[PDB]
């Protein structure tokens, strides 16, 4: 994390940051990673 | 005697020796810099040329002498 902090403090170039660090303006497609317990009895978490 | 011809030749050649190397260095550095970062192109070229030109001034000086000795 502090490695991210230091490196991003530099290489601020948008073209340089075009790799992943770039913010897509259109945001036409999005993706959600959902991590859900595998077995139930968990309570209200699986649903929440 | 023919010493004026030798002078003209020395002027042109010795003027050409240094600027050739220098201009090679300038353009090589600018090309590498643009290849690394394209968006800065229009700036470095703007500096590139106002560097590059200066060098040939010296060379042109020799060429000027290469005619002044000639005539």
């Amino acid at each position: 994390r502090e490695v991210m902090a230091n490196l991003t403090a530099r290489v601020v170039g948008a073209a340089r940051r075009g790799t992943l660090l770039e913010k897509r303006e259109t945001v036409k497609s999005v993706a959600l990673l959902v991590v859900t317990p595998d077995r139930g009895l968990c309570g209200s978490l699986v649903a929440n | 005697e023919g010493l004026n011809l030798v002078a003209t030749a020395l002027a042109v050649g010795l003027g050409a020796i240094g600027p050739g190397v220098g201009i090679g260095i300038i353009v090589s550095g600018a090309v590498q810099a643009i290849g690394r970062n394209p968006e800065i192109e229009n700036r470095v070229v703007t500096y590139m040329f106002i560097g590059i030109a200066f060098t040939e001034a010296l060379a042109i000086f020799g060429l000027v002498i290469a005619f002044l000795i000639g005539f």
